[PDB]
């Protein structure tokens, strides 16, 4: 037996079907992640990603910041929370500008078919081309994704701060 | 008790009680899943039993080297995290089980690459199954001996309580 | 078979070997391992077809029988006296003479001489494995000449193997009992 | 087909009848070695050199032990220990003898390899017949057989004397009685 | 000395490096070490690569073990 084969029977792609790229564990694990989980609107994907990211982002800032405390301090928690929230704001700014400069679409998975059927004799790159058919690959989709990331980041950072305070106080 | 993998020399197609002679393919897939999960968990349990007995670096020593005693000494908030990790792993396994072409114990998805399996692949799967069975028997014996005697594996062996 | 009638036969005990009655409950005469490879670990020669485990076992049984017969003769001799006409062999039984003579540098000489003879006759065994017509235990040693008359040779064969089995068991008893018929435990 | 010495063994292929003392006694088949510059020619030359060396050594030990040492030489009757007494007082004699033997052995090895290569010299042949004791044939074969048998016996004897002198630290005939 | 009696040279005894390498295949490695014997017996540069890498590593190991366990008197 051989556990490495050309990806999708194409020996010319710059890719391989290894026990890591195309394993059943990899398939299921990546399909349960918010970025690829089926049945999620882009706002929901952004909200979940932001929640998880703020939740694990408050950690390093609170623990190793400039205002640490070997005991529990409200000032240390506030400093870590503010740093995490501002980092989430910076990431949201990056997401917003990236989406602004990347896509020009409001409804995908159709425009591609329209220009593959009804011809696309225009300036292209909006009618024709169009990389990716996901709802995340639109101006509207990425805007809602960034909004969800930002809101979920705030909520997750607050939740993680509350959990840290409870763990440090009642344990 | 089929052309299934796991038939070794000492007892080929070992079904003395005929559990598989009447079961359909789905029940046999369930049986293989249960056997493989038990074998893997038992291999981990036996290795942990021994290593814990002669090495417990974590928790700043303490956590008495006898198993079934350190079971009641872990902070019980580390128990919760292990439980949640096992639960997430088995949720992922459940998600794997609905992938097309799924095989009972195959969570790596080897059916994607292994069409027309060889004798080496079958032999390695049988090796895993037999090691799992031996580890199941060994961990059952470990737990029973520690319950009845009160000493751990390398402690009972060292003293000579055999 | 002719012994243990509820077992038919091992597989290779057809009767081509002398003193054959068919007694082999464990089927030991069917191991596929050519024990000549315990001597010459590799095939070495391209003409080395191989030696059956049964023939190697027959050679080993004959050698064991001869060793045990000589051994019981010697052990019985040292129980009733009969020391060599030389010093340093006073009386020290048989349960203790072995160690005291291993100490006195002559059991090593005996080991060397017996090993020399064993190596020569094991070269004979290896040639038999290579495919010489020599049969197991046949070193062509008939100086006095009581080996002619093929019927007498076959009778003496079966006699030697049966006596060797008896002597093996008798030596086992004598060494285990530390002798009872001629001495004490 | 069977070796004359060992009837339970087939005739060693390389030993037909030619060499003096040939009775087919090659149980380990060492005559069939054809590697590391070792063959029947080299083995026979080594055997003959060993025979001659053992004869000389046994004769020397027996002579010195029976008739005593030469004038001006140490005594003691232990030939394995009197060597260090000779070296303690006449080291130059030992060194000169060693150098001479070394040169003669280099010549012997060169001669052995050359005679093996362009076959014209029998193994152990050095054209050393100053008194003409083996000129004619039908006596040369008998002399070869006598030399081989005496040399093997003296090889065994000299090895025994060496071991006895090293272990017991006494004379050969001293060990005898 | 024991390790020197491993590879088959002139008798029916020892190992063939070609047979050892060619038997070490695997599911993840395809043909495995097949052809490596031909590579290392027909290219001086491959032998130099292996020998020089292991030789430099050995020199560094020697350097460590030197001061770690001084092997000379008054060094
Ligand atoms: C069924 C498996 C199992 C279970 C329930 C336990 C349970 C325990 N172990 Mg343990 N252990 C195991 C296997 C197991 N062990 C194995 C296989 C080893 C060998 C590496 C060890 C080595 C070990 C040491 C050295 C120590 C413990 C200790 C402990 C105790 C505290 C928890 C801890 O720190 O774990 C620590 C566990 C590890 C460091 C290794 C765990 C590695 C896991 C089992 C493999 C990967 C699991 C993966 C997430 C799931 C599989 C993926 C896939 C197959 C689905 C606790 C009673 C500590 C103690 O107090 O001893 C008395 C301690 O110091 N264990
Ligand atoms: C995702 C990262 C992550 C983080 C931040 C933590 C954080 C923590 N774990 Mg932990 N853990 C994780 C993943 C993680 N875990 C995983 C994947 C496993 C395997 C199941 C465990 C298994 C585990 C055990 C078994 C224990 C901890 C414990 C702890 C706590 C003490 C750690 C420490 O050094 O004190 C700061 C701390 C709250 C310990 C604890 O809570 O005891 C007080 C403890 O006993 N963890
Ligand atoms: C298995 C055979 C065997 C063995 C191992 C021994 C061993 C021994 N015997 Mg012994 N013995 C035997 C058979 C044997 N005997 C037989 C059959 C007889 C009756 C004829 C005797 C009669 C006897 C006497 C009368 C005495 C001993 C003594 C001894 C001891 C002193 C000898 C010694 O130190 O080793 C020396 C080395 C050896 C014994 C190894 C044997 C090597 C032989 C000589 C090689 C040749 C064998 C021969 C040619 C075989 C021919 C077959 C083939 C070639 C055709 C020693 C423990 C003496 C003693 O003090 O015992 C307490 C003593 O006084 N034995
Ligand atoms: C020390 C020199 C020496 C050498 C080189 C040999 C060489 C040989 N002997 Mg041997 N032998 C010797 C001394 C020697 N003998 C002595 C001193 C005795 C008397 C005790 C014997 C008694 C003896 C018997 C009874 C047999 C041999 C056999 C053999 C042959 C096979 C040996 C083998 O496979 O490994 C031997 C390796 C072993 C580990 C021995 C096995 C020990 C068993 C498993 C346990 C028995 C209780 C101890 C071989 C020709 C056998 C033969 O010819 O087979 C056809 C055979 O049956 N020999
Ligand atoms: C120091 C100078 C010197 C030199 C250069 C030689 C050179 C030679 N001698 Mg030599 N020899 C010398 C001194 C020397 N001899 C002395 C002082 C003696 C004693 C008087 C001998 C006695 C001697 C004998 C008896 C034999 C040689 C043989 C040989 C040849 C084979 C060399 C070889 O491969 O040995 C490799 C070196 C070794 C030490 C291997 C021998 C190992 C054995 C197994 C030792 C056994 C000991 C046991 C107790 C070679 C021409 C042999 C020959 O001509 O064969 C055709 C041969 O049979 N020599
Ligand atoms: C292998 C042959 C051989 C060897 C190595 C020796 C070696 C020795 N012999 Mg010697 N010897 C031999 C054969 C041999 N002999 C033979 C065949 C005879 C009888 C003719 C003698 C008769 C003999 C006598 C009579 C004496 C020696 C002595 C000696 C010793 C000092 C002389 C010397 O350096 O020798 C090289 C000498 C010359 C080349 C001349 C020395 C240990 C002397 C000694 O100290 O004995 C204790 C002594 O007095 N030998
Ligand atoms: C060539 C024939 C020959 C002869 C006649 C002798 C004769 C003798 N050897 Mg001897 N020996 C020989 C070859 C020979 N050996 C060989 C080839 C070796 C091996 C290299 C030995 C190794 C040897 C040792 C190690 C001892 C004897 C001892 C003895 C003496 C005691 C005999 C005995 O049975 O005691 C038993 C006796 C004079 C012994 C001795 O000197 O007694 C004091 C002794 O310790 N020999
Ligand atoms: C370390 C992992 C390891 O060596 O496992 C060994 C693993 C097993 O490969 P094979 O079974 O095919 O090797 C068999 C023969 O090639 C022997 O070399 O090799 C790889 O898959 C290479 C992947 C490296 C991935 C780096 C991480
Ligand atoms: C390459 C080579 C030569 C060659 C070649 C050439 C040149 C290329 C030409 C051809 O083309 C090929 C070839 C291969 O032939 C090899 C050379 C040979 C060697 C390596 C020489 C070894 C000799 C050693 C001997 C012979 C020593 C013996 C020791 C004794 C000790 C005596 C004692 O008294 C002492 C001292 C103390 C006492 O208490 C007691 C004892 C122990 C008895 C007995 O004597
Ligand atoms: C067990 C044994 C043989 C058992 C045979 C059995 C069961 C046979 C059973 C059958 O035949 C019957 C009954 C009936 C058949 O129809 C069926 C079978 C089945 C065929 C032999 C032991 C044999 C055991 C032997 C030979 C042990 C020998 C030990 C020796 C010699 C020790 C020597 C010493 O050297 C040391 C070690 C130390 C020195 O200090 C001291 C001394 C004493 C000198
Ligand atoms: C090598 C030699 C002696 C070597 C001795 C050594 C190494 C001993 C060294 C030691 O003892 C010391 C020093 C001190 C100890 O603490 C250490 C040792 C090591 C123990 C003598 C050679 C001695 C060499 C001699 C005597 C040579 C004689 C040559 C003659 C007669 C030649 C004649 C011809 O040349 C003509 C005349 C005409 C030609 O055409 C024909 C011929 C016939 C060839």
């Amino acid at each position: 037996v051989s556990f490495i084969k050309p990806y999708r029977q194409d020996p010319f792609v710059g890719h391989l079907a290894t026990p890591i790229t195309t394993s059943a564990f990899t398939r299921a694990y990546l399909k349960v992640l918010p970025a690829y989980r089926p049945g999620l609107t882009p706002l929901s994907r952004g909200a979940e990603i932001g929640f998880t990211h703020g939740y694990f982002l408050i950690g390093p800032f609170y623990t190793y910041g400039p205002l640490r405390s070997v005991e529990f301090s409200l000032t240390s928690l506030a400093a870590g929370l503010l740093a995490a929230i501002t980092l989430l704001l910076i990431l949201t700014v990056g997401l917003s500008i990236y989406g602004q400069v990347t896509y020009d679409v409001y409804d995908n998975a159709l425009i591609v078919k329209l220009v593959r059927q009804m011809v696309g004799s225009e300036r292209t790159q909006d009618l024709p081309q169009i990389k990716g058919t996901s709802e995340l690959d639109t101006v509207l989709g990425w805007q809602k994704f960034s909004e969800g990331f930002f809101s979920g980041g705030l909520i997750g950072s607050i939740v993680a701060a509350v959990g840290i305070a409870l763990y440090s106080t009642y344990l | 008790l089929d052309g299934m993998i796991g038939s070794s020399a000492p007892f080929k197609n070992f079904d003395p009680l005929g559990f598989a002679a009447k079961a359909d393919q789905k029940t046999l897939n369930k049986y293989r899943e249960s056997e493989l999960k038990h074998g893997r968990v038992a291999m981990l349990a036996v290795l942990g039993w021994i290593v814990q007995e002669f090495w417990h670096p974590l928790y700043d020593g303490k956590l008495s080297s006898n198993p079934l005693k350190a079971l009641t000494e872990v902070p019980l908030i580390g128990w919760a995290q292990i439980f949640v990790a096992i639960n997430v792993i088995e949720y992922l396994q459940n998600k794997i089980k609905e992938l097309p072409g799924y095989r009972p114990g195959d969570y790596l998805g080897t059916w994607e690459w292994v069409e027309q399996s060889d004798e080496g692949w079958d032999s390695y799967q049988t090796k895993e199954l037999n090691n799992g069975r031996l580890a199941m028997v060994a961990i059952a014996g470990l737990i029973v001996q520690d319950l009845i005697t009160g000493q751990a594996a390398l402690e009972q062996i060292t003293a000579g309580n055999t | 078979s002719k012994a243990v009638p509820f077992l038919e036969a091992p597989k290779a005990l057809d009767g081509s070997l002398p003193a054959d009655v068919g007694f082999d409950p464990l089927g030991l005469s069917d191991i596929g391992f050519d024990f000549t490879y315990l001597m010459v670990p590799t095939k070495w020669d391209e003409s080395r077809t191989g030696l059956s485990a049964l023939k190697w076992f027959r050679e080993a049984e004959i050698k064991h029988g001869r060793f045990a017969m000589l051994a019981v003769l010697g052990w019985v001799a040292v129980d009733m006296g009969l020391r060599l006409p030389v010093a340093k062999y006073a009386g020290y039984n048989a349960v203790q003479a072995h160690d005291v003579f291993v100490k006195s540098g002559d059991m090593t000489v005996g080991l060397l001489a017996i090993g020399f003879l064993e190596v020569v006759m094991g070269a004979a065994i290896y040639e038999m494995s290579k495919g010489s017509d020599r049969a197991a235990g046949e070193f062509s040693f008939d100086p006095l000449g009581l080996g002619k008359d093929p019927s007498k040779y076959a009778r003496y064969q079966v006699s030697e193997i049966k006596n060797g089995r008896l002597a093996m068991l008798a030596f086992g008893g004598i060494a285990t009992q530390a002798v009872l018929t001629n001495s004490g435990f | 087909e069977r070796s004359k010495s060992l009837p339970f063994l087939m005739k060693p292929k390389n030993l037909d009848g030619s060499m003096a003392g040939d009775v087919g006694f090659d149980p380990l088949g060492l005559s069939e070695i054809n590697d590391v510059g070792v063959d029947l020619y080299w083995l026979r030359e080594a055997e003959l050199k060993h025979c001659r060396l053992g004869m000389m050594a046994a004769a020397g030990i027996l002579f010195v032990e029976i008739l005593g040492p030469a004038p001006g030489f140490p005594a003691g009757k232990s030939q394995m220990d009197v060597f260090w007494k000779v070296y303690a007082e006449k080291p130059s004699l030992i060194g000169a003898s060693l150098a001479a033997i070394a040169i003669l052995e280099v010549i012997s090895g060169v001669a052995t390899t050359q005679g093996r290569q362009n076959g014209d010299r029998a193994p152990g042949d050095y054209n050393f017949d100053p008194l003409g004791f083996g000129k004619d044939p039908a006596k040369f074969k008998d002399l070869q057989l006598k030399e081989v048998k005496n040399g093997r016996l003296a090889m065994i004897a000299a090895a025994g004397m060496i071991l006895q002198g090293v272990s017991t630290h006494q004379g050969a005939l001293e060990n005898l009685s | 000395i024991v390790a020197g009696h491993m590879y088959k040279t002139n008798w029916f005894l020892g190992h063939s490096i070609k047979t050892i390498l060619e038997a070490h295949k695997g599911p993840f490695t395809g043909e495995g070490h097949k052809g490596l014997y031909e590579v290392l017996t027909t290219s001086w540069h491959a032998q130099l690569a292996i020998n020089l890498a292991l030789f430099g590593s050995l020199s560094i190991i020697v350097a460590h073990h030197m001061y770690a366990m001084p092997p000379y008197p008054y060094i």
